[PDB]
């Protein structure tokens, strides 16, 4: 059981701020040097994620 | 019978209080002498209940006792007894009287908490240390350490194994210039002997809260395991995965600035208070006492801030003014910027003199996001409080669809028949979304494109869909609570 | 001296289910009435508590003085209490819910039901023992009515600065 | 068909104020080609001198000619009743209003029931691609 | 296997609901909080609910 | 009758307050062993139409 | 309470005394002896004696 409004199942709810409605949007590729401490692979086109993804 | 009227008034049977709707949960150690079982929840009705019910000078007595003096007929309460670990050892601390009083006089003292405090005369001039130490005879029997008058030294060992007894700092004012004579010679020294060793980890939430709903949980410990524990059971409250009870949780870490902020681990779900390492209280009483004003003894209204010295104030705790502010500006920032919440006294008065303490910001140590980058989504616990409120209301407007004729393929509705088709559906749930601006949700960035309905059949492809299934998506924003606005003074000098 | 300077006392209130509850086949009913306490050895004592709750029972459960109608009433059952004759306070005790008179449908009963409970109830705050009072009434069907009734109390000592109102007299019972 | 200018549903929902009675949204055709008529904005402008103006209160208002349903009394569709109401044309648009009452109603042979209607405010669904927010 | 109930009498109070005093009009399920509520038979409550949501 | 329960409803502190040093333990000694098969539906409700059908 | 759960006429003295003066009776419920009905359902349609006046 839950809080009496969904508890007899008829609405199934979802709660989380990473989703977004819209489709992916258009794509831009960005070349250039790396240094040696770089994980990546190289030669490999990847999906960057957000700003913090970078330095590591 | 034998009466006459109309009216024949049937008053509720002591249901003196409805208290429904808002839970707040304690969970903390008790003592042997408790007659509680342990690991089972149970509803606690008073202040005469305790003691009996879990023991004396027990942490889960005294943090009740903060919670009933702040909730006194707005919630009902709920307790969770815990018993001491198998290898847990007490901590012993030491008082030594030194001199000879060779002057009529009188002595006080306040440790851990102002209701604790004593006041003893003593009995005249040249009356050794072993007439004095007669403060144990004084000691509260409620203080969760017990004296033994060591003929000369007073021994003070914790009630209660684990880490939880290892925080003291005792505040001595008698000593130096004072009107109630201080007996000349008498001096004070304080000091530790041994600390606290082991601590239960508890790993049974899903047992003993098994779909219970509870809007605040409080926890009167400092073990990080223990505590980690307690956030993951919560994020099954908030699970996807079956129906959500939701919930909040109040928790408290001690220690230097270094430390404090290596208990940051992004937890949306929790609200950590943050003390320094000299806080003159006992530390799981002023978590206690945040946790009871939020639970809904306040927090009736999901969209009320939990700050200032208006709504922020832990009336019930008193404590002597510090020396030094303890969390020094320069870290003050720091800690709110990392998701902690930072306390301090609610009036400016000199060194020594009685103030209580208020709550700077209300904030849920919130950062970053699964997707890695980061916002400020739920950066105010009132933004989690709004979002469960949101979902209730929600699922509620919703029902009025449950058994409600559909129509997909021909959309024309005959004369006489109790239908709806998408259309009609999508813009009444409009209505009802712009109709809440101002109470639940602020002004849409664009109404147009922020709500979809799709029914299934659009979704699934050919011939896999079911039928009078839909998929609803919303996006909202909570109400704004702030503004900056930058200023110029240009102070003109010509005529024109 | 000591801060405990108020010397008020409390005297005896009546209090819900002090002598159980009457049990019959269409639901169950309190009675109210006085609370004894015992002590280890005897010494029988009545119970102080709830002072307001008390106070509202005794308005709710009493006949006022009922209007003239022309026809008359015998004199056993005029209503009112005979006391109310050296009050100064210009104020009658009791209540008149039990005079209602079915009216119209059964939706217009209920209102001026209503309508009565508040006009005894805001008694209350001429005394001065609470600051205001509401009662909430929801009409659901033919057999099932229900009726909330909610009393605002006060601190014992002050604590808020800045009132729009003012501080309610005879607040010592706190409540 | 989009260019279509015409009327494709109607909803009423009505709520009888003496006994609660709640009867759900009923479809309805309309009596003749007639079609209703709408006024969103709730604020009257009165000209002044000088191209200037006055703002007062007014209210938003909806006259929806329908034709009876005989399964309800005519006194409902007159002032004896609140009234929610949806109706959705041909190209996509959806108005909605809630709370509605019904004003100086006139007298009606039986069939043909022409209902003035007032409320707070109504919401407007245009169809897939607007411009304001 | 826990259920605090004679089985017999739940499921004669469902079948007195289900098809005759509520169904007049075939059509109407007998489901949610509303039309499909054993008023007549009373149990006390539970955390635990019997049936983990897997299961049901 | 093989499916009887019973509960110390007290047992749990609450606004009612039960005895001290009492407890109360339930349990069963002997299960039930034969049921009967009636097979004579044809005979005793031959050709009538019903609506719902109840088995305890 | 018995006897007008059962549906008897039950008559009291009116004034207030325990000490032999004089008073008068009157009477609590106005009801007929009213139970069960011609089909053996019980209810209250002519419990009360105002019914059958109306009823005429």
């Amino acid at each position: 059981m839950a809080q009496d409004a969904l508890s007899d199942g008829f609405v199934r709810l979802c709660i989380d701020p990473s989703l977004n409605f819209f489709g992916e949007g258009c794509k831009i590729l960005v070349e250039g040097q790396i240094t040696d401490d770089a994980t990546a692979a190289e030669n490999v086109v990847t999906c960057v994620n957000s700003e913090l993804d970078l330095v590591e | 019978a034998l009466s006459d009227g109309f009216v024949r008034l049937c008053i509720d049977p002591s249901l003196n209080f409805f208290g429904e709707g808002c839970k707040i949960l304690v969970e903390g150690q008790i003592t042997d002498d408790a007659t509680a079982a342990e690991n089972v929840v149970t509803c606690v009705n008073s202040e005469l209940d305790l003691v009996e019910r879990f023991g004396q000078g027990s942490v889960l007595t005294e943090s009740l006792r903060k919670v009933f003096c702040m909730c006194k007929s707005g919630v009902s309460v709920y307790a969770l007894p815990r018993a001491d670990a198998a290898a847990a050892v007490s901590a012993v601390y030491t008082l030594t009287v030194t001199g000879t009083a060779l002057t009529d006089g009188r002595v006080q003292l306040y440790m851990g908490e102002a209701e604790y405090s004593l006041d003893i005369g003593v009995d005249e001039g040249d009356t050794p240390t072993q007439i004095a130490a007669k403060i144990v005879a004084a000691i509260s029997p409620d203080f969760p350490y017990e004296a033994t008058a060591a003929a000369g030294v007073i021994t003070l060992t914790a009630r209660n194994g684990g880490t939880i007894g290892n925080h003291l700092s005792v505040i001595y004012t008698n000593l130096g210039s004072c009107t109630s004579v201080t007996p000349e010679g008498v001096t004070v020294a304080f000091a530790q002997t041994t600390p606290g060793s082991v601590n239960p980890e508890p790993n049974d939430y899903a047992s003993v809260v098994n779909e219970c709903c509870f809007a605040v949980y409080v926890l009167s410990s400092d073990d990080t395991d223990w505590q980690e524990n307690l956030r993951d059971w919560i994020r099954s409250a908030w699970d996807c995965s079956k129906p959500q009870c939701f919930g909040h949780g109040y928790v408290f870490n001690k220690g230097t600035l270094g430390q404090v902020l290596a208990d940051g681990d992004n937890s949306a779900e929790l609200s950590r208070l943050a003390l320094p390492t000299t806080y003159p209280v006992l530390p799981y009483l002023t978590n206690a006492a945040y946790g009871a004003l939020s639970a809904c003894s306040t927090c009736e209204n999901p969209e009320l801030n939990v700050q200032g010295q208006t709504y922020g104030l832990l009336s019930c705790i008193n404590m002597p003014e510090s020396c030094t502010p303890g969390w020094e500006f320069t870290e003050v920032t720091q800690l709110q910027n990392n998701g902690f919440v930072v306390s301090g006294p609610a009036t400016t008065s000199g060194q020594g003199n009685f103030t209580s303490p208020y709550i700077y910001n209300d904030v849920t140590n919130y950062l970053r996001d699964e997707k890695n980058r980061p916002n400020a989504t739920f950066r105010d616990a009132s933004s989690r409080r709004l979002a469960a409120a949101t979902g209730v209301a929600l699922a509620t407007f919703l029902q009025q669809f449950n058994g409600l004729a559909v129509f997909t393929k021909n959309t024309n509705i005959k004369t006489g028949i109790i239908g709806t088709n998408l259309r009609l559906m999508l813009g009444k749930i409009r209505k009802w979304a712009s109709d809440n601006v101002g109470v639940l949700f602020s002004e849409f960035d664009n109404i147009n494109e922020d709500i979809q309905l799709v029914s299934d059949f659009d979704v699934q492809p050919k011939c896999v869909g079911q039928p009078g299934v839909f998929h609803l998506n919303m996006r909202y924003r909570p109400p704004v609570r702030g503004a900056r606005i930058n200023v110029n003074l240009v102070p003109a000098l010509f005529d024109n | 001296n000591f801060e405990t300077a108020d010397r008020r006392k409390r005297f005896w209130t009546t209090q819900v289910a002090a002598c159980g509850q009457s049990s019959d086949d269409c639901g169950d009913c309190a009675r109210p009435g006085l609370q004894l306490l015992c002590n280890g050895e005897g010494r029988i004592t009545i119970a102080t508590d709830n002072y307001v709750a008390g106070l509202a029972l005794n308005i709710l459960l009493t006949d006022a003085s009922k209007a003239d109608t022309g026809c008359g009433w015998t004199p056993g059952n005029r209503g009112g209490f005979w006391g109310d004759s050296f009050r100064s306070d210009n104020m009658r005790s009791g209540s008149k819910i039990r005079q209602v008179t079915a009216r119209g449908s059964m939706r217009e009963t209920v209102a001026l039901i209503r309508a009565y409970a508040i006009d005894d109830l805001k008694k209350l705050v001429a005394y001065g023992v609470a600051k205001s009072v509401d009662v909430d009434l929801t009409y659901q069907g033919s057999n099932k009515i229900d009726m909330t009734i909610m009393i605002q109390g006060v601190d014992g000592n002050e604590s808020r600065v800045g009132l729009t109102g003012e501080r309610i007299a005879n607040a010592w019972v706190w409540s | 068909c989009n260019k279509q200018n015409g009327v494709k549903n109607i909803l009423i929902t009505f709520t009888h104020c003496d006994t609660g009675e709640v009867i759900g949204p009923i479809s309805h055709e309309q009596p003749d080609d007639t079609l209703p008529t709408y006024k969103t904005c709730a604020w009257t402008n009165t000209a002044l001198t000088n191209g200037a103006v006055m703002r007062s209160a007014s209210n938003a208002t909806m006259t929806l000619p329908v034709v009876r349903d005989p399964r309800v009394p005519l006194a409902w569709y007159q002032g004896c009743a609140q009234i929610d109401a949806q109706v959705e044309k041909f190209d996509g648009t959806v108005m909605t209003l809630t709370e509605g009452a019904v004003t100086e109603p006139e007298e009606s042979d039986g069939r043909a029931v022409t209902m003035t209607i007032i409320a707070a405010e109504i919401d407007e669904l245009l169809p897939p691609g607007s411009l304001a927010a």
